[PDB]
């Protein structure tokens, strides 16, 4: 029985940390290329 | 499922042909876009001089030598006095634009070397100074180093990017290598990155454009000594608001 | 210099105090029968023990200790901070606070680290100083400012070396620094006074060492050769004081040839020779020369 | 994200030269090009990596690593390298014959200039402590050694010494745990 | 009702990537090992395609490496001494709000270029001897433009509009929630530009990198006193960054900082990696080999 | 509803026949199993050399005397230099396996005595020392006592198991008695117990194998004096991962 | 409908990358298979240590010179003292396995030469002797020539394969050329060929592995003189039966 993530103030920024939206999108840093290269393929053919 | 080595980049009346290209880095997977109505704050209608400013401007050619440290440009500053882009950048207070940075360095199959072409957002240039009082001039970089113009600026300490950050982690930025055995060009398409929808093209430089030789240019006697490095950049989706008298700096 | 060993198991120096200032007195050895080390279990000498409260190291610990009155929470012994017990090559115990390190140079973590394995690691790279830390870390450098974080008590560097638990190898944030000349397989000594050691001195000298130390004080008349430590108990392994220009033997020392208190020579150019058999390696020697102009 | 491993972290080597693994034409066979430990948080080549610096903000790490070696020689420079990952328990292999008993890749220089050596998550524990040294060599990851499988062959009038750039990163199964404070920059006074 | 929301409030475990079982591959054209690092893309090579892997149903939690968990930790952002003894009988101090004065918080923030966040500021105040006698303090936030106090009695302490916290030293640390206060969409730890137009030809060039979008005013602290108290109070400000939005990751700082508002490293550049004896020397002894 | 006195244990090419057996202790009611996918962490495919390593290795024979204190072995250490198990234990960093420990001690119906054959997980060997400083050598057991090898180690103080724990409570561990009037063998099937799915066969010894005479061997003149105690153990479900150069210790 | 020049061979923890490969010769169109129940005769359960023995073992590097005659290895003999394969080959009387022989020889585009990499089943080595009595030592090859080990043996008369058979017809065997202008590797996948389902890895060598320079290595001054030839072989479907004491030869 969990009783947390409760805001006691009318201002939304007084709430606790937003710790329920873990999203991992590494492609914008790891594969930031136009031509999607398959793993099994030689990249520069 | 592979990247074709041939590529043609047609923007405006400019066209760039490359036959040894690695790929095209789309910075952070985001194409340059015009400022949406939701993200805009300025009320004036922006000018979008599509083909007069969005085009490839070949700006600088730097001779790669064996002991060369590297060069860096600041994207708005490197075009602020060139073409119709510069005029719009001077006549308008506000500006936003992506770019298609295309670095060119061709060498024979008997040359070797590797450049690191990276586009660094908010490339704050550091000064290398001894322990001194905040009064000291050496603690802060002069304007020639913060805004090198179109000529660029030779790196003093490319190992720390002249920013106190290790060059080895500069690959966290949108980057591409020019490995002379592999490719002769590096293309980076960078969208407008800023905490603001528009910003002054004169005061604020959104991105740094570093070209650092990681593997030094080595060749044998008889090979062509002069191995140039050319920077051709093209604004993409350039907007300008706040028309007034043209301001240089 | 009162101690010529790394652990202080040579100290007979009349200090009945854990520290020269702000410490605890030592319990007499002829009265500490509640404990393993006393004059009853060690009748005749046997570690400098006797009828005295002087700090000693009979158990082969990292530093000379002594029994203290057990009152605090059962602490019945304490290491003695003897400032004169520093090995002639031991530059001191210094603090290590962070990433600008005391010895800027190369590092090495070894689960077999000794004082010599660190010195030998640094000497092989032409480094002047060798710094052991945390019992397993070895740091090298030519930095003349290894004291950039201040000196520390010798007892703060009393962590056992992972390869020899009888030697101090620093501690958490504490680095014990040695001059990399210690235990060298030869070398040139042009100085007034220096304590030349056996090859790989804090450890036992290796099997097969043929080492030559050049001691030429350019302008001295006599060289006072003293041996504060000659644990060379063997037959083939011998220490010879070869001459200089002539390269003639002046004094040969081995097991049953223990040296006099001062084998003075009138030559301003002496060659300290060392030999080691293929077996029966001992603790080594520690010669000390003093040039008189 | 792959970042340059500082494999040439040797005395005398300064600046960007510390990021290059020198490869040259060998007069003998089965020789060692370079070696480095694959402990991400250990003082060494992995400090120059984003993974090796974010690891230091955490106490325990887990998952496979990845070192992409890029050959930066002439197009005419050919060569084959054996890049071996030696799991824990063994020191650095003294011969290529001893190194090829571990996880290795035989890299052939060619049109594709880069090879990836995955350091597989070969561990007894689910996590390895980022701290190394002492009893924490229990969490040793291993050693990656680069061997000359064949020579570095070049035609005449071609540079005989090239560079390999190592690019270390983390695999998709990488995981960090127990956020802590890094020991990379120290401060003795408030920055004014 | 809304009891379903209170039920799904505990942090759920997001696990790492499972490893699939892989077999041997003997053929041509399939080269998952060969990459092209010039493309600027990290290697897409998987462990299954380079070695024979097993099936590992990975249950390691990746949830702690989030930007929220990495940043939602109160670190020291300011030490404000309320000097009221000796030559400085002020009893008040106006502190420029800057989170880049201490290395641990500064280096974590500079991992990102832009950060938009709310903060939980905590004030841990005490005397020099660590004691906390009941002594009324006033922590007034003076936003940019609000008049700064020039004494312990000045009118600005009336705080009719300024946020102010009255708390004795004996009380638990005052803690308040600060919103994202910035004219920009996000704070900017790196501003490659100048705040004003002009020539920027000064010998010092102090204005490079100074973005006023980050300058969020001052924290004016005073002892609520009528005369000198003879006691200096050390107020340590701790900022916990919550509701974090980070953009444009950057290399973590490698050189030691020298100043607060400028990247400025010494001429003695420290290598990111510690030096070793040779490129072929590793200090891992391992075990005794069976047959050398 | 009873335990048959005859038993045959067939593992690999090894078969053990006993005609006076009490029962077979299945340690903690858990058969040895291969590491499931849910509990595994190492990604390499383990080697399961089923019949080459999972087999009975008769390792040591100790002569039970009237004044004998007992013997203990460490299960991985006792097989680390024997057969194909030892080779896999040396060539591989990771190892996990159960075992079927079979202690054999036969004596005439005119002999008497009782052995306590117990398998102790994580049998940390203690040292018996006077009150001494932590510098003292006697405070910690030498490697010959922690890893006795295949020969085993004679107990110094079997009353405290050389571990500070009373021998009388060693029956909390998977145990079996060899009561010479009742049985001549003790079989214990122990699954892999460890806080880790795999572990180093060289560094870590998962179980201790104690054989302590509780009732001393007494007989009359004319009986066979030499009454041996033989340790035959068999790995069960042996996996090995992390192939590398063979490491001895 | 063509052979791709790039190839990756992943067996065990070993992976072999080649970018200039001709093809992969599947010897006699038969992949290596485990011994079927119909063809087996030994009743013991064979051990199939899949990933510990079936993996690429880089065994020998021979320097190709202008006057080099060639080299030959015997497949079981070349691995009988290497890795877990050697241990299984010594501990077990019976053995059967295919292999994936991968010969590597890279040279610049300015080098020339052609190797003949052939896998010869039952490569009985001949001796070259004058007309002599059967008592003469020269009539029969010494053991160093019949079982050269891992180092291989330099051909004495490559024209007759040191077997009395013409080298020109050695192409009847599963072969591949390393033509330096075309490819730098030769891969031959050979199934277990023998008149017996299993055989002794120590006594019997199933295949010979010849690497003979047909076109001699010629280059100009300035080219890299040392042009090595590396033999990486990988057992495929290795079975071992008849466990006993490890036998070296
Ligand atoms: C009653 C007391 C309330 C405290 C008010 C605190 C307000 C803090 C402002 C928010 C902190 C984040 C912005 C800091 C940016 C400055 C750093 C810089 O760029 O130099
Ligand atoms: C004061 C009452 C608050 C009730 C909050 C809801 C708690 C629901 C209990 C079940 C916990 C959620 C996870 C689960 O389904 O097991
Ligand atoms: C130490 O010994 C000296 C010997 O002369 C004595 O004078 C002194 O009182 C002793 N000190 C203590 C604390 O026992
Ligand atoms: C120990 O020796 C000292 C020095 O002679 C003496 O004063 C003391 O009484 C002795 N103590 C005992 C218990 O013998």
């Amino acid at each position: 029985i969990n009783f947390t993530n409760i805001n006691y103030y009318k201002d939304s920024y007084a709430a606790s940390a937003s710790r329920q939206d873990f999203a991992q999108d590494p492609a914008k840093f790891t594969r930031p290329v136009l031509d999607a290269i398959r793993e099994a393929a030689a990249p520069l053919q | 499922g592979y990247s074709d080595r041939v590529a043609q980049l047609t923007v405006g009346n400019s066209t760039i042909t490359t036959q040894e290209a690695a790929n095209i880095v789309l910075s952070y997977g985001e194409w340059p876009e015009y400022c949406p109505s939701t993200d805009a704050t300025a009320v004036d209608k922006p000018t979008r001089p599509d083909v007069s400013v969005n085009r490839f401007y070949t700006l600088s050619t730097k001779s790669w030598k064996t002991e060369s440290t590297g060069w860096y440009w600041k994207f708005p500053d490197v075009l602020n006095d060139t073409g119709v882009f510069g005029q719009n950048a001077q006549f308008h207070y506000l500006y936003r634009s992506g770019f298609c940075m295309h670095v060119q360095c061709n060498a024979s199959k008997f040359h070797q070397g590797a450049l690191l072409v990276a586009a660094i957002p908010e490339f704050v240039i550091a000064a290398s100074s001894p322990a001194t009082k905040p009064n000291s001039q050496g603690l802060y970089p002069d304007f020639a180093h913060t805004n090198p113009g179109k000529d660029g600026q030779e790196f003093r300490d490319p190992y720390v990017l002249d920013a106190g950050i290790p060059l080895s982690q500069a690959l966290i930025f949108p980057h591409q290598w020019i490995n002379l055995r592999t490719n002769n060009c590096a293309t980076i398409i960078m969208p407008y990155i800023n905490a603001l929808p528009f910003d002054s093209a004169l005061n604020h430089s959104n991105f740094g454009l570093v070209v650092i030789p990681i593997s030094p240019l080595k060749y044998c006697n008889g090979a062509t000594t002069e191995v140039p490095i050319t920077l051709t950049i093209a604004p993409l989706n350039s907007e300008f608001s706040g028309l007034r008298q043209a301001i240089k700096q | 210099p009162e101690c010529f060993t790394a652990n202080g198991a040579d100290y007979r120096g009349t200090q009945n105090w854990t520290a020269l200032q702000g410490g605890k007195p030592c319990l007499f050895w002829n009265e500490t029968f509640q404990h393993p080390y006393n004059t009853l279990k060690y009748p005749n000498g046997e570690g400098g023990l006797g009828e005295h409260n002087y700090c000693r190291n009979p158990d082969g610990d990292v530093s000379p200790w002594c029994y203290v009155a057990e009152h605090e929470d059962g602490v019945y012994w304490k290491y003695c901070e003897i400032p004169a017990c520093q090995m002639p090559g031991n530059l001191g115990c210094y603090k290590d606070h962070g990433n600008p390190p005391p010895l800027t140079g190369t590092s090495k973590t070894s689960n077999k680290l000794t004082i010599q394995t660190c010195i030998s690691f640094c000497r092989s790279q032409r480094f002047k100083f060798a710094g052991m830390e945390s019992g397993y870390a070895c740091f090298c450098g030519n930095n003349p400012d290894y004291w950039k974080y201040g000196e520390a008590a010798s007892t703060e560097c009393n962590s056992v070396c992972f390869g020899d638990h009888t030697q101090p190898c620093g501690g958490d944030g504490r680095i014990i620094l040695f001059d990399t000349l210690v235990g060298a397989c030869g070398g040139n000594y042009s100085a007034m006074s220096s304590v030349v050691y056996s090859p790989d001195f804090p450890d036992t000298y290796a099997t097969g060492r043929v080492c030559y130390w050049t001691i030429r004080v350019p302008g001295a008349s006599h060289i006072h050769f003293s041996f504060p430590l000659f644990d060379i108990r063997d037959s083939a392994d011998m220490v010879e004081l070869l001459d200089g220009y002539t390269h003639r033997v002046l004094a040969r020392f081995h097991g049953r040839s223990r040296p006099p208190l001062s084998f003075n020579v009138s030559l301003d150019f002496v060659i300290l020779y060392f030999f080691s058999d293929r077996i029966n390696q001992a603790q080594g020697f520690a010669v000390l020369y003093q040039a008189v102009k | 994200v792959e970042t340059i491993l500082e494999v040439n972290n040797t005395t005398g080597t300064t600046g960007v030269s510390r990021l290059l693994i020198p490869v040259r034409a060998q007069n003998n066979v089965d020789q060692l090009c370079a070696s480095f430990q694959v402990d991400p948080g250990r003082n060494g080549p992995w400090q120059s990596t984003m993974v090796g610096q974010i690891c230091r903000y955490y106490t325990q790490w887990s998952g496979s690593l990845k070192v992409t070696f890029m050959f930066t020689g002439s197009f005419m420079a050919t060569g084959k390298m054996l890049i071996a990952y030696t799991p824990p328990g063994s020191a650095q292999p003294t011969t290529r014959e001893a190194a090829m008993l571990g996880t290795h890749i035989v890299w052939d220089f060619g049109l594709q200039s880069s090879v990836t050596l995955v350091i597989p998550w070969i561990s007894n524990t689910h996590f390895r402590a980022v701290k190394t040294g002492g009893v924490y060599d229990y969490y040793a990851t291993g050693i990656v050694t680069i061997w000359y499988q064949t020579n570095f062959v070049v035609p005449p009038d071609t540079p005989t010494e090239a560079n390999i750039i190592a690019l270390g990163a983390a695999q998709k199964n990488f995981t960090l745990k127990l956020c802590k404070d890094t020991d990379e920059i120290q401060q003795t006074a408030e920055y004014q | 009702s809304a009891v379903s929301a209170l039920a799904d409030t505990t942090i759920s475990r997001v696990t790492a990537a499972n490893t699939a079982a892989s077999t041997h591959s003997l053929g041509t054209g399939r080269v998952p090992a060969l990459q092209a690092a010039e493309t600027g893309a990290s290697s897409n090579s998987s462990d299954e395609n380079l070695i024979e892997t097993r099936c590992v149903m990975n249950r390691n939690g990746v949830n702690e490496a989030s930007v929220e968990h990495f940043y939602s930790r109160a670190g020291l952002v300011g030490v404000v001494e309320v000097k009221d003894s000796g030559t400085s009988l002020d009893g008040y101090t106006v502190w420029p709000i800057d989170v880049m004065g201490f290395v641990q918080q500064r280096r974590k923030l500079e991992l990102s270029t832009y950060m938009r966040f709310d903060a939980e500021f905590t004030f841990v105040s005490n005397l020099n001897n660590s004691t906390t006698p009941g002594m009324l303090l006033q922590y007034m936030y003076v936003p940019p433009g609000a008049p700064k106090p020039d004494s312990r009695k000045s009118y600005q302490w009336q705080t009719a509009t300024n946020p102010s916290v009255f708390a004795k030293l004996s009380d638990p640390p005052p803690q308040v929630s600060v919103p994202f206060m910035s004219p920009a969409t996000a704070y900017q730890w790196f501003y490659d530009g100048y705040p004003t137009f002009g020539e920027h030809k000064q010998a010092t060039n102090l204005q490079y990198g100074q973005c006023p979008n980050n300058m969020m005013g001052h924290f004016a602290i005073r002892t609520v006193s009528e005369s000198t108290t003879g006691k200096n109070i050390h107020v340590r400000v701790y900022m916990r960054i919550k509701h974090v939005r980070a953009w444009v990751p950057r290399p973590l700082r490698s050189q030691a900082y020298m100043v607060k508002n400028y990247p400025t490293y010494s001429q003695t550049i420290t290598n990111t990696a510690t030096d070793r004896a040779s490129i072929t020397t590793t200090d891992y002894e391992g075990g005794v080999p069976a047959s050398p």
